RNA sequence: GUGGGAGAGGGUGGUGGAAUUCCCGGAGUAGCGGUGAAAUGCGCAGAUACCGGGAGGAACGCCGAUGGCGAAGGCAGCCA
RNA sequence: CCGAGGGUAGGGCCCGUGACUGGGGCGAAGUCGUAACAAGGUAGCUGUACCGGAAGGUGCGGCUGGA
RNA sequence: CGCGGGGUGGAGCAGCCUGGUAGCUCGUCGGGCUCAUAACCCGAAGGUCGUCGGUUCAAAUCCGGCCCCCGCAACCA
RNA sequence: AAUGACCC
RNA sequence: UGGUUCGUGGAGCCAUGGGGGAAUCUGGGCGGACCACCGCCUAAGGCUAAGUACUCCGGGUGACCGAUAGCGCACCAGUAC
RNA sequence: GAGCUAGCCCUGGCCAGGGUGAAGCUGGGGUGAGACCCAGUGGAGGCCCGAACCGGUGGGGGAUGCAAACCCCUCGGAUGA
RNA sequence: GAAUGCCGGCAUGAGUAACGAUAAAGAGGGUGAGAAUCCCUCUCGCCGUAAGCCCAAGGGUUCCUACGCAAUGGUCGUCAGCGUAGGGUUAGGCGGGACCUAAGGUGAAGCCGAAAGGCGUAGCCGAAGGGCAGCCGGUUAAUAUUCCGGCCCUUCCCGCAGGUGCGAUGGGGGGACGCUCUAGGCUAGGGGGACCGGAGCCAUGGACGAGCCCGGCCAGAAGCGCAGGGUGGGAGGUAGGCAAAUCCGCCUCCCAACAAGCUCUGCGUGGUGGGGAAGCCCGUACGGGUGACAACCCCCCGAAGCCAGGGAGCCAAGAAAAGCCUCUAAGCACAACCUGCGGGAACCCGUACCGCAAACCGACACAGGUGGGCGGGUGCAAGAGCACUCAGGCGCGCGGGAGAACCCUCGCCAAGGAACUCUGCAAGUUGGCCCCGUAACUUCGGGAGAAGGGGUGCUCCCUGGGGUGAUGAGCCCCGGGGAGCCGCAGUGAACAGGCUCUGGCGACUGUUUACCAAAAACACAGCUCUCUGCGAACUCGUAAGAGGAGGUAUAGGGAGCGACGCUUGCCCGGUGCCGGAAGGUCAAGGGGAGGGGUGCAAGCCCCGAACCGAAGCCCCGGUGAACGGCGGCCGUAACUAUAACGGUCCUAAGGUAGCGAAAUUCCUUGUCGGGUAAGUUCCGACCUGCACGAAAAGCGUAACGACCGGAGCGCUGUCUCGGCGAGGGACCCGGUGAAAUUGAACUGGCCGUGAAGAUGCGGCCUACCCGUGGCAGGACGAAAAGACCCCGUGGAGCUUUACUGCAGCC
RNA sequence: CGAUGUCGGCUCGUCGCAUCCUGGGGCUGAAGAAGGUCCCAAGGGUUGGGCUGUUCGCCCAUUAAAGCGGCACGCGAGCUG
């Protein structure tokens, strides 16, 4: 069947991108607490020009 | 006249369709005074409010003259009557000597080649505005203004007029298309004569195509819901209610006024 | 054919007054309606009776006849 | 080839019969009421419409086969 | 089986809970009006209160046991 | 303000 | 209405959203309703070290662990997945 | 978190081939004028049969499966909500 | 030592199930330590509106080559999408960005919000939409509309040359639009050819022949030709287009009425360039040479594509902005702008390979999911259907035997034909086309493919229409008539309704429980009630704001009913809602009669009665397509029976019409009648309706239904009642090799006993040790800390005239 | 109750006897034939259909007869639903 994952890069980017997360206070807590875990990726890796 | 049609398919049997005579050879309509964007949408910055909206045909908003006191003096030709997919009415084209081109809400006996004007001159015939005042008692008139300067707001619906009362001091009396009866300023705006295209009421959609074609989207009973969604929710097979007869909001449906008492338009109204 | 005559003959548009009912203002009380007699009903929350204003529908008094017109059914305020 | 007839399929008309049901005719002395005939005690009769155990009543227009 | 309501002249009903008096309508009977019947009018008669037990000074009435009558209930399996 | 068993 | 031990209590004090609304030392607030006396303070502007809290970081010590323990990680771990 | 799912908004795309033949137009006919009636044309429809496509009706299989919804046969819709 | 404990290791089932579509394999030759599995060849089978090819998304090195096989591959592996290394992705014209605007996002001004933040005209961002200049070939092991070749374009900048009032983010024009059906002419694409070109080939009885086989194309500027799209020309007046205007608009006169003329597209043709089969010979994993000086011509079919902004009809009435044309303003008119011609300049990012799939989404080389374009030939009425088949690509990464049961998928059957069963569930019968022929009923459309029939191949003869062609041959479409041949059989294969009668429900097409319910549920046109006068009601939000609506009573919200036909009675006592400037009650507040505490007093501070005080409630009314409700007991007719009639109690009123043992009837298989040999079902009635009933509508209704009930015909393996055959497993051999479960086990029957159903205790009885194929009766067999039931002062969802609050309204 | 799947049918059976049939017998108000009724006896047999989910039952056509009951209302790691 259909199942759930429908990669998308451009939704991928415009939904979890570094710049959404920074648009608003919720998610620059997110930076910060993936930033004090010590992640080594802030936001998902989107790739492709 | 209404168009009928005969039953070569069921809902084809009850189904009927305006008559477009009154269309004069003018079906797409008219750039430079409107069309603009008409932006559909069932609902505002988010969230629906108002249940059961959207889909059915793209429109094309014709922007109407709505206050006809710019071109006070000023005649103008009636050059077409064309369908306007945003009201019930017929919209008419017409051509200033000015040059400009607006469209009129198009009255009942409005012909194309007539003239028209508005203004406190103005000849008392079909088509032309004044303000209240100057039209004499008892003469039906519409697209009439509340209050002056702010543009026509009553009767603009298909085959709907006011009929002029009386007077009392700056107010003349309205009969609205509702029965109301209403003390409007003698200052505003209105156009003689009744809205026409009268036979719109007597329409038959038909089937359900039809009601989705205009954007229509079904509506669904409280009866058909659950206690979470509805108060009419529940129970078993079938209820009769339980209650008195209320909307999804608790609110009862069958009776309970609505209009706020203490509205400073009160001491202007005279009827129901 | 020419020239005239009477008529509530028909269709359409417009318009007048008397009256009933309802609304509004005034003034005004203790009952009004109704019948064979009553009761139901309306009325001290201001009724009936009276005056002023308004809305609205319907039917046209006197003329009027035991009259006129129409093929019948039927046709009656006035104007075109 | 046609062809009596037999077979299959579907219609048309007519006759008989059927639980039950509708009213009708007729049958000396059962029931309820009073509708009509005298202004029949609400003039009657009438087409239509509604209502009522029943005659019948009432609305609307009509007739003299009533004053 | 459970529940709670009910039996009163010839008919249909009151009267009980706040115990001592049984009342309404119809019907029955006698008389009157009428030629007669009905309607109407005047008089009159009529009730072991389902049974059994006692509580009381006294039970239609209060309390128990049965008997017919009516209504409800009988669910999860 | 109703009614008058049947036949002659 | 909030704060204080104070939950409407005899309910003050301190703060304040609403209404009313003064005084300049013979002026004002407080000492638990209130009034008298006796006292204590000077509201409606502001700043002000030190003693105090904490431990990302450096050092020291351990009747603390010794790789199923000790931090999730003694090992290129907030990694692989 | 609406990259699954539900709805709506903007902008695009797709729907083989067959049937049936509404209005309208045209001609003839009828009448005082009509209504209407015949042809012919015309090509309407939440119309029909049937692929794609969208479904999921009955049965059988599958049941530590090919598959945490599958497979075969059969079936509904398919210019429209 | 136990916690269905936590982490790890190893066991048992077990050499067991399986090894992922039943499209299918065989052999010969290579390489190699090692071949069913790798390379090559020959034969076979499968796909072919794909299982072929081209894009987009996603993936991200998987592409190519060399060396390799521990692991990964369900077996093997010399192979690989795997390990190691190296190579490979070339653009002014393709796509995206130095262009535009859509929804939406963001957001200056501005508005709002305890903070965080929420809005918001302009602007900006935002694309499979608009705008925009490349076609055909050749080359690499791997890239090409990118490199190269040929032919053809576009932008800027600087020059010269010739024109003109030039000149904006500003005015106007244009861009610019739906659905369905469509004409003319073209192209794509395909069929035929005695014509042209070509290596070759006569087989096995015959054929040296208009014999077989193969191929007869592509691009192409100007200029032409053929189609077709766009569009009137003047002159005045002018107040509108938010300054101006010569532009547009409006008005008035003249000339066209036409595509005549300007243009602008498409298609043919074109200077020229390119390609160019079979077969044959080779050595590649693959391509190379020759065939060739290849030929490159004539007919026919023909689009859904092109001319495109074509045409007609219809109602539901069909984006925006830029580019582009024109108009002028500030300015400037040595500028500037247009046209021609030269020279110069032309950046950034993508480009590999997979792409219906072993490289994307599904933990897997997973039988599932994935948008767009091309998708040839023959026939079958047509087609993207079906059968075979080009091109191309596959034989699905375990094999070999065997020929038991049993299972799956499949084929047939005597006689009988639903006797099967909850049910004809399943399976059969039926089946395309042409032609006859069709009932009740009906809303006049329908029912209808009703039902029921007949025709269907091939040959020869005659004969009628069209299309392309000149009015003709041919080639291509539709027909008609007459003889005649063969078989059991002519839509000889594949694709392709079983039918009827009669009820229930719902009118109907539609929708729904993604993953057990597709329905009689939902929706639906239509009906009624009610709210709402417009800053509408209502909804969302604390607000701003927004929806409703750029709407205005023929409109918008809420409610029920649910096409249509005939209808929808009575009760307003209770509850709801609506209407009542009286009255009763009614809070803060006003008012203070009067009383209290302290003061020597002035005073200061407390309570506090009249009386004045809203909504709400009470009270008076109305209102049923508002919540709702719509009775009992006795008696009575000249056979009985029954009761039109009567009495009496109670209610707010006592159920009308029409239905009725029903999706509703307990007693109940009610009782009659019908179908049957026989009928708790079904149909028609009766009415004693436990417990129908009129918009939670009542009674009906043509048509409709993968809904639900009853019947009959047809036909059958459903059955009597089985039998045989087929293939895939099962079985045996080689390779790989799991699982839940598992206190330990040396794990028999009976009758007893035991916590009341024992392999384990008693007595007896039986029984050599161990496996393999099978069947499931037992191990109270596995699986899930029972769903039901109770329990817990456990938890949730829901309701209300439960309590208490809150939003909201007054 | 850290689960003993619960009606009916089907398939396969097996057992009790308080025997439906067949065999043996006593009494009969047993003439014969056919019955009644009790005792001995289970070795074998114990039909096909209509209706209902039905168990049961009622019918239809038969028969020598159309037996009653147990086996977790025998039997779902055997089927159905
Ligand atoms: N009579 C003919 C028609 O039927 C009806 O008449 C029939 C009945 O109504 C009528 O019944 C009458 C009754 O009305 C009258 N008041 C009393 C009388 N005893 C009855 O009489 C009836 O019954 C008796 C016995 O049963 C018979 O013997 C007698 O013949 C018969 N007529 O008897 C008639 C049967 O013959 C209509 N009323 C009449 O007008 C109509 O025309
Ligand atoms: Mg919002
Ligand atoms: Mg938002
Ligand atoms: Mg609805
Ligand atoms: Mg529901
Ligand atoms: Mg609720
Ligand atoms: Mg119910
Ligand atoms: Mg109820
Ligand atoms: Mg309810
Ligand atoms: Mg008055
Ligand atoms: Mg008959
Ligand atoms: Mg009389
Ligand atoms: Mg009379
Ligand atoms: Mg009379
Ligand atoms: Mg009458
Ligand atoms: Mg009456
Ligand atoms: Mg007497
Ligand atoms: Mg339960
Ligand atoms: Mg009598
Ligand atoms: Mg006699
Ligand atoms: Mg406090
Ligand atoms: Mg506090
Ligand atoms: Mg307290
Ligand atoms: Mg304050
Ligand atoms: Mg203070
Ligand atoms: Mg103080
Ligand atoms: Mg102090
Ligand atoms: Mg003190
Ligand atoms: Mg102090
Ligand atoms: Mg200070
Ligand atoms: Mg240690
Ligand atoms: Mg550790
Ligand atoms: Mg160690
Ligand atoms: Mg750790
Ligand atoms: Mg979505
Ligand atoms: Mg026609
Ligand atoms: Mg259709
Ligand atoms: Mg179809
Ligand atoms: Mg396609
Ligand atoms: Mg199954
Ligand atoms: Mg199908
Ligand atoms: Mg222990
Ligand atoms: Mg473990
Ligand atoms: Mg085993
Ligand atoms: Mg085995
Ligand atoms: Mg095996
Ligand atoms: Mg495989
Ligand atoms: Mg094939
Ligand atoms: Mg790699
Ligand atoms: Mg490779
Ligand atoms: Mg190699
Ligand atoms: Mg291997
Ligand atoms: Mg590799
Ligand atoms: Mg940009
Ligand atoms: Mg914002
Ligand atoms: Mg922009
Ligand atoms: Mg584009
Ligand atoms: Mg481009
Ligand atoms: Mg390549
Ligand atoms: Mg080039
Ligand atoms: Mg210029
Ligand atoms: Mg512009
Ligand atoms: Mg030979
Ligand atoms: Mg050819
Ligand atoms: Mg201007
Ligand atoms: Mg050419
Ligand atoms: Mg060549
Ligand atoms: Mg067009
Ligand atoms: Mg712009
Ligand atoms: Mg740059
Ligand atoms: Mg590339
Ligand atoms: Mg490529
Ligand atoms: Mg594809
Ligand atoms: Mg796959
Ligand atoms: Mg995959
Ligand atoms: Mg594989
Ligand atoms: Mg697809
Ligand atoms: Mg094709
Ligand atoms: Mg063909
Ligand atoms: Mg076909
Ligand atoms: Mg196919
Ligand atoms: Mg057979
Ligand atoms: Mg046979
Ligand atoms: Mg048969
Ligand atoms: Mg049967
Ligand atoms: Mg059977
Ligand atoms: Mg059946
Ligand atoms: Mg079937
Ligand atoms: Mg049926
Ligand atoms: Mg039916
Ligand atoms: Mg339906
Ligand atoms: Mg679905
Ligand atoms: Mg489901
Ligand atoms: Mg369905
Ligand atoms: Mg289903
Ligand atoms: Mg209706
Ligand atoms: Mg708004
Ligand atoms: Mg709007
Ligand atoms: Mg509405
Ligand atoms: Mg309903
Ligand atoms: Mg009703
Ligand atoms: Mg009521
Ligand atoms: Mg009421
Ligand atoms: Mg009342
Ligand atoms: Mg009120
Ligand atoms: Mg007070
Ligand atoms: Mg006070
Ligand atoms: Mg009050
Ligand atoms: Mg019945
Ligand atoms: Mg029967
Ligand atoms: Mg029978
Ligand atoms: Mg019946
Ligand atoms: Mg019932
Ligand atoms: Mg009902
Ligand atoms: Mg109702
Ligand atoms: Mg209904
Ligand atoms: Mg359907
Ligand atoms: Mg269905
Ligand atoms: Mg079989
Ligand atoms: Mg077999
Ligand atoms: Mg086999
Ligand atoms: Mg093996
Ligand atoms: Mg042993
Ligand atoms: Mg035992
Ligand atoms: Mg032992
Ligand atoms: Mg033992
Ligand atoms: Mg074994
Ligand atoms: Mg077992
Ligand atoms: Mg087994
Ligand atoms: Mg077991
Ligand atoms: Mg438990
Ligand atoms: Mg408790
Ligand atoms: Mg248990
Ligand atoms: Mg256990
Ligand atoms: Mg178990
Ligand atoms: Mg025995
Ligand atoms: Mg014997
Ligand atoms: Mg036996
Ligand atoms: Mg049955
Ligand atoms: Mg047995
Ligand atoms: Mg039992
Ligand atoms: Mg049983
Ligand atoms: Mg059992
Ligand atoms: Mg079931």
């Amino acid at each position: 069947m259909k199942r759930t994952w429908q990669p998308n890069r451009r939704k991928r980017a415009k939904t979890h991108g570094f710049r959404a997360r920074m648009r608003t206070p919720g998610g620059r807590k997110v930076l910060k607490r993936r930033r004090q875990k010590g992640r080594w990726r802030l936001t998902p890796a989107v790739r492709k020009r | 006249a209404v168009k009928k049609f005969k039953p070569y398919t069921p809902s084809r049997r009850f189904m009927t369709v305006a008559d477009f005579s009154e269309i004069t050879k003018t079906e797409p309509e008219k750039s430079l005074v409107k069309p603009l964007k008409k932006t559909g949408g069932r609902n505002n910055q988010g969230r629906i409010t108002v249940r059961f909206r959207g889909g059915g045909h793209k429109r094309l908003y014709r922007i109407i003259d709505f206050k006809r006191w710019d071109k006070v003096g000023i005649p103008a030709k009636v050059a077409a009557i064309e369908y306007d997919p945003n009201r019930s009415a017929r919209i008419a084209l017409l051509h200033y000597v000015d040059g400009e081109k607006r469209y009129i809400i198009a009255p009942d006996g409005l012909q194309v080649g007539q003239q028209v004007v508005a203004g406190p001159d103005a000849p008392i015939q079909v088509g032309n505005a004044l303000p209240l005042r100057f039209i004499p008692v008892g003469t039906v008139v519409h697209a009439v203004e509340l209050e002056p300067k702010k543009g026509a707001k009553l009767a603009r619906a298909a085959g709907t007029s006011a009929q002029i009362q009386g007077r009392e001091g700056d107010y003349v009396i309205l009969r609205l298309p509702s029965g109301e009866l209403r003390k409007v300023h003698g200052e505003c705006y209105a156009t003689v004569g009744a809205v026409g295209n009268a036979d719109h009421k007597n329409i038959v959609l038909g089937k359900a195509g039809r009601s989705r074609w205009l954007g229509r989207r079904p509506h669904v009973r409280g009866a058909a819901m659950n206690p979470v969604d509805h108060p009419h929710g529940g129970g078993e097979g079938r209820a009769p209610r339980g209650r008195p007869p209320a909307s999804p909001w608790g609110w009862q449906t069958k009776g309970l006024k609505t209009r706020k008492r203490r509205k400073p338009s009160s001491r202007f109204i005279i009827a129901r």
